[PDB]
């Protein structure tokens, strides 16, 4: 999939509305998946 | 916004602020430059209804404060997860769900480029369109070898190409009336003309009253509830078949007059 | 002429409901009167309008 | 002095997340054709904030919402984006 | 262009040697008026009152008098 | 609502029912608004369609209104257009791209959170404070030493690029605040672009320069309403193709006629019409029969591109094929070589030369000549080795 | 025409039902005139748990017959798997995965490395 | 592929005149049904 | 091809002016009709019983 | 309704023989009225894959592809007069 301009600002918008345990067990890909989300939605 | 789908919404478009070949060509294209825009800021497809929007929206949303079945509801998160990673990502052998576009949708649909485009207003031809077709029509002719090829012949042709024409546009129109909402259209138009008739008439008259020797009760409402039969005069009625029947009164002298000249 | 000057989705509208209620639906004139009418003054509100309508479902 | 890239702007997406956010090893043999010591206290930092975020123990007593310290790394990125985005009418003729 | 234009033209003079109903008898299959030609009358839906007064002011613009 | 009630009204059976029905009263209205609705599609719908019996096209261009050159396929084709120039396409996007960079809303959402960040600095949930302490030393090599000081410099960066640029918004560089928002309505939005010059770039607004209205000066009359005017007509220009787009999607003849380029010239019977209205209908829109046979095509196609000789090339004394002159590890190994391709040379030899530029962080404008991208970048760097050596 | 809110909704909901409406009449038809062998457990099993990836593994192990998860428990489990997978699978697009960036996009992306044709012909098949 | 009569009846400003249309005849058809007191 | 498209736009109407707005069916609707209280208030004014 | 689950191997030649369905080619000589005209066969395929794999987007998609085709057009890389000629595009 590769986004047009009106579909990358639809992206933003959805992820920019969205939201709105022992540290060994704790996954690998551990990230903020909010920001990794919008630091794909640009670039 | 109430007069969107419509002929009567090119006349609103012309109401603006300054916006800014003749001046009502430079609006035109000023007109034509703001559609241009509000296109180019992408926000037309967004949707607030599309499954975009409810994967990510209405399932962080949802939740709130409030084989078998478990690996029906595995393999249905998995697939969540996997439009998601589609509409974001290079991820592959997944089909997104497309969504109506309701906003701004045609932007130069709505817009008169013709008279623009064609260079009129600062300073192509048709008909060659009836010539070919007449002279196709003689050219081939279809043969009456019925009547053992007679010497008129494209003549009849030419006649049953006219008389065809002439009957198909008069059923088309006859056709469009015949349908009850056509005709409640034409009859709100037909009020609308005459209530506007009258406005340019008391100004008329009353100009050429003084330049001499120089509520919805009467307001279309017992108009548009009553049956035109009612509150029409036959005095226009005959005005009209006198009009018609004046107009159309030469055709058989020159039905004669063309069929038997040369 | 003919095509154009007939009625047109108001006026046929008004024509079938305007049928089916004084045309279809007031042969109960018949009914009220094997069972009680006085008419006339069946207008307005003399009371009596209430008590043929429930005899009416009644029956 | 007109407009040109720059190394410093870190326009690449790989550079921005293997450098801040994605911290995992790979076990494998190159076929075809980075201070492992941060990487791995970055990712063990990682973890125990993700572990917080999951017991709740955050003032917003959510697992996912939306931070409010927001990441310099990246809003800068997109105004650079924008600036060089826009500044392009100064490469005419 | 010539010719066409004086066929019509001679059309239109032919219509103007008409001129008006002179010389024509009345036709009991065409009276003047197309109501009487068809079968078309009022009947109880959409007579209403008002509509007396509509047809007044109709007639009147009509028949070219400005009273209303 | 409310009407029907008076003796205007006296007469009618059913509207002496909706005397007392109100219900009925609004059912009646309703549905004359839906019934006068419907009319008017039935009409409009009539209008579309109507007119494509009566649309034919010229029988020897199709309906193009454009033939092959007669000669060269030149003082006889049309004269080329803006766009086949291969030099220019480049500086033509980008300006065009900087263009449209001021309309662009895709990053609006975040453009607006950070708009009110910056309008009221007191912001709150902050909830946890990032670690992120690792700038070790201004020793070591490497890519990654590189990379995590230009990455742990982000918030002095930022605070320049605050001081000498500031927010957009507060620039008119992008189109501002919330001017523009979807699911409002298509007209609230066309208001709100119509307000001041929204629908012009800063680069092209005339409440730029009016402070120059003396003397003229820099050509607030002449250069910016100049290339105003050429931003305009380029935009409607597209409108138009746009719309000879919807007209040939859907097999029909287009309705902007436009001027032969440069392979072509003007059909020999219309002069460019194509088509037109007539008062007879198209027999080939009705009855579907617009469209020739795929087979029947075949065949005139290869009648056409085959031609035979009937006459045997020694009684009638030819020794050579039809035409003029008549007497007479490369090409065949690796075949041809590009012709639109060579101004890129010079970039691709300084692509080759020097690696680096092949750096993943590094993104240049784009272009091909001495001026822009590459070339510009590495005059950039070199002009910096040099004056470093006296600073 | 249909329900108020939005035409442009209930347009592909409808579109939606009618196709799901239509696939449950195909099926339970094809479970009267054909109905279910063994096959009812075996094409439901091991293509399925197949196409099951990882981190529902504990989920999986826990609630079936190891635990017992509640409703909402379960529910809140289940976004917890989704969610690690959906940042393993982020991962995996983004820097690869356990493999080399030389492998994540160069031969990936770029379209290099032609199907394992020989190989899984020869020595598997 | 080009369906032009789809595409002209199920344009967005026609849409919303249906939407308009169905909520004023639900609305006129619920108060006809509760008025049963 | 040419017949259908007004059928459609007919239909698509009627959905929403006699589907939904005003219905009307047969037979027996005596208990859902407070319309014979004036229908029974205007009778006189209605052709003499016959 | 039934429960009569008859066992034949013709079935599978009268699902094949179910392509008139399909392609509607049989319809001008059977009825007078050429459907296949202004059937869809791609559509009616699409909707037929649909319904067998439970993915409605496979028909959506067609079908609203074919709806909204203008807002299918290139409004994207065709910004302000991109015609090149015919001679350049040769
Ligand atoms: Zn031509
Ligand atoms: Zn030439």
């Amino acid at each position: 999939n590769r986004n047009s301009r009106g579909q990358v600002a639809e992206q933003v918008r959805a992820i920019l509305d969205q939201y709105d345990a022992k540290t060994e067990d704790m996954v690998d890909d551990a990230f903020t998946t909010e920001v990794v989300e919008e630091a794909m939605a640009l670039f | 916004n109430n007069t969107q789908t419509n002929a009567f919404n090119q006349n609103l478009w012309w109401l603006l602020p300054n916006l800014t070949i003749p001046t009502a060509s430079k609006n035109q294209i000023a007109l034509i430059r703001l559609n241009w825009a509000l296109n180019k800021t992408n926000i037309n497809t967004f949707t607030d209804y599309s499954k975009r929007n409810n994967l990510w929206t209405t399932q962080k949303l949802r939740n709130q404060s409030k084989l078998n079945i478990f690996s029906k509801k595995i393999i249905s998160k998995v697939k969540q997860k996997k439009q998601k990673l589609n509409y974001m990502t290079s991820y592959l052998n997944v089909q997104s769900e497309h969504n109506v576009k309701i906003f701004h949708n045609s932007w130069w649909t709505h817009l008169n480029i013709k008279n623009l485009v064609n260079n009129q207003d600062m300073v192509f031809n048709s008909e060659f369109i009836n010539s070919a077709i007449i002279k196709s029509i003689n050219n081939k002719t279809l043969v009456e070898n019925y009547v053992y090829s007679p010497s008129s012949e494209k003549e009849t042709m030419q006649l049953l190409l006219m008389s065809s024409s002439i009957l198909l546009h008069l059923c088309a129109i006859i056709s469009l009336v015949s349908i009850s909402q056509v005709r409640c259209f034409v009859k709100f138009h037909l009020i609308l003309l005459y209530k506007l008739s009258n406005v340019y008439n008391a100004i008329l008259n009353q100009l050429s009253n003084k330049l001499q020797k120089n509520w919805i009760a009467y307001g279309f409402l017992v108009e548009w509830s009553s049956d035109f039969i009612t509150i029409i005069p036959e005095n226009v009625d005959i005005y009209i078949w006198n009009v018609f029947s004046k107009i159309y009164r030469t055709i058989p002298l020159s039905f004669i007059s063309t069929t038997l000249g040369p | 002429f003919s095509t154009i000057t007939q009625p047109d989705t108001d006026l046929i509208a008004r024509q079938e409901k305007g049928t089916l209620f004084w045309d279809i639906w007031a042969d109960f004139l018949v009914t009220a009167a094997d069972y009680y009418n006085v008419n006339v003054a069946a207008l307005s509100t003399i009371k009596a309008e209430q008590n043929s309508l429930i005899e009416n479902i009644s029956n | 002095t007109s407009l040109r890239g720059s190394k410093q702007f870190l326009n690449s997406l790989t550079i921005l997340f293997k450098h801040q956010k994605m911290f995992k090893k790979k076990t494998l043999k190159a076929h075809k054709w980075p201070e492992e010591s941060s990487l791995s206290t970055r990712l063990h930092i990682q973890k125990k904030r993700k572990a917080k975020k999951q017991r709740l123990e955050t003032r917003r007593q959510k697992k996912r919402t939306r931070f409010f310290p927001r990441p310099v790394w990246l809003r800068s990125r997109m105004f650079l984006n924008f600036l060089t985005e826009r500044n392009k009418y100064y490469l005419n003729s | 262009a010539a010719v066409a234009a004086g066929w019509h033209l001679a059309s239109f003079a032919l219509n103007l040697a008409f001129w008006g109903v002179e010389g024509m008898p009345p036709d009991r299959y065409w009276p003047t008026s197309p109501r009487i030609r068809l079968q078309i009358r009022p009947g109880r839906y959409g007579n209403m009152d008002g509509g007396q007064r509509v047809y007044m002011d109709y007639l009147a613009r009509s028949e070219g008098v400005p009273l209303n | 609502m409310g009407q029907f009630y008076s003796r205007e009204f006296d007469g009618d059976p059913y509207v002496d029912l909706m005397r007392s029905l109100p219900e009925r009263e609004l059912v009646w209205w309703a549905q004359k608004v839906i019934w006068l609705a419907e009319g008017f599609t039935f009409v409009d719908h009539f209008a579309r369609t109507y007119p494509r019996l009566l649309q034919h096209k010229c029988q020897r261009c199709k309906g193009a209104g454009v033939m092959t050159c007669p000669a060269c396929l030149c003082r006889v084709c049309g004269t080329a257009c803006a766009w086949d120039a291969e030099s220019e396409w480049m500086e033509r996007w980008g300006e065009w791209e900087s263009r449209l960079a001021y309309y662009d809303k895709a990053t609006g959402p975040l453009m607006d959170e950070w708009y009110e960040d910056v309008l009221n600095a007191g912001n709150l949930e902050e909830d946890t404070p990032p670690v992120e302490d690792d700038p070790p030393g201004p020793e070591v090599t490497g890519r990654w030493a590189e990379h995590d000081r230009a990455l742990h410099k982000d918030k002095k960066r930022m605070a320049a690029l605050m001081r000498r640029w500031g927010h957009p918004y507060d620039a008119d560089a992008n189109l501002g605040y919330q001017i523009v928002d979807p699911t409002a309505s298509m007209g609230e939005n066309v208001w709100n672009m119509a307000q001041v010059y929204n629908s012009l770039p800063p680069e092209l607004n005339p409440l730029r320069t009016q402070h120059l209205a003396d003397r003229g000066g820099g050509n607030t009359q002449a250069a910016v309403e100049a290339a105003r005017s050429a931003f305009d007509a380029q935009v409607v220009m597209e409108a138009a193709l746009l719309q000879n787009l919807e007209a040939a999607a859907q097999d029909l003849p287009k309705p902007h006629r436009l001027p032969p380029t440069a392979g072509t010239v003007a059909c020999n019977e219309c002069g460019g019409a194509a088509w037109g209205y007539s008062f007879f209908p198209n027999t080939a829109v009705m009855f579907g029969l617009e469209r020739p046979f795929w087979g029947d095509t075949l065949a005139r196609l290869s009648k056409y591109w085959n031609p035979t000789q009937v006459a045997d090339p020694a009684r009638t004394g030819q020794l050579l094929p039809y035409g003029e002159g008549g007497l007479r590890a490369l090409e065949a190994v690796v075949g041809k070589a590009p012709a639109t391709t060579g101004r890129y040379r010079r970039d691709l030899e300084l692509l080759l030369a020097h690696p680096e530029l092949r750096d993943g962080a590094l993104r240049v404008p784009g272009g091909w000549g001495p001026e822009g991208g590459l070339q510009t970048y590495l005059r950039g760097q070199q002009e910096e080795q040099a004056r470093m050596q006296r600073r | 025409d249909l329900p108020e809110p939005r035409l442009a909704a209930v347009m592909p909901d409808a579109v939606y039902a009618l196709v799901q409406g239509t696939h449950k009449l195909g099926e339970y038809a094809h479970d009267l005139v054909f109905p279910p062998t063994p096959e009812d457990l075996r094409k439901l099993e091991q293509q399925v748990n197949a196409t099951i990836p990882r981190e529902f593994d504990r989920v999986r192990q826990r609630y079936a017959e190891g635990k017992i998860a509640n409703d909402e428990q379960l529910s809140s489990e289940l976004e917890d798997a989704s969610f690690n997978w959906y940042r393993r699978q982020l991962r995996t697009s983004v820097v690869g995965a356990t493999d080399e960036e030389l492998e994540d996009v160069a031969v990936r992306k770029l379209r290099l490395e032609p199907p394992a044709l020989q190989a899984s012909l020869q020595e598997r098949a | 592929e080009s369906w032009d009569f789809l595409g002209w009846l199920l344009a967005p400003g026609r849409l919303e005149f249906y939407e308009k249309a169905a909520c004023v005849a639900i609305a006129l058809r619920v108060l006809g049904i509760v008025i049963a007191i | 091809r040419y017949t259908v498209p007004f059928m459609v736009i007919s239909g698509l109407f009627w959905m929403i002016h006699t589907w939904i707005l005003d219905p009307l069916p047969n037979k027996f609707r005596r208990q859902e009709f407070i319309r014979y209280r004036r229908e029974m208030l205007h009778v006189a004014s209605k052709l003499n019983f016959r | 309704e039934v429960l009569l689950g008859q066992q034949e191997a013709a079935k599978n030649v009268a699902k094949q023989l179910d392509e008139g369905v399909t392609y509607m080619d049989w319809t001008y000589r059977s009825t007078g009225v050429d459907l296949s005209a202004v059937w869809d066969p791609e559509l009616w395929i699409r909707f037929r894959e649909a319904v067998a794999q439970n993915e409605p987007a496979i028909f959506w998609n067609k079908l609203l592809d074919r709806v909204q085709y203008k807002e299918n057009l290139p409004q994207a890389g065709l910004v302000g007069d991109m015609r090149i000629s015919y001679a350049k595009f040769l």
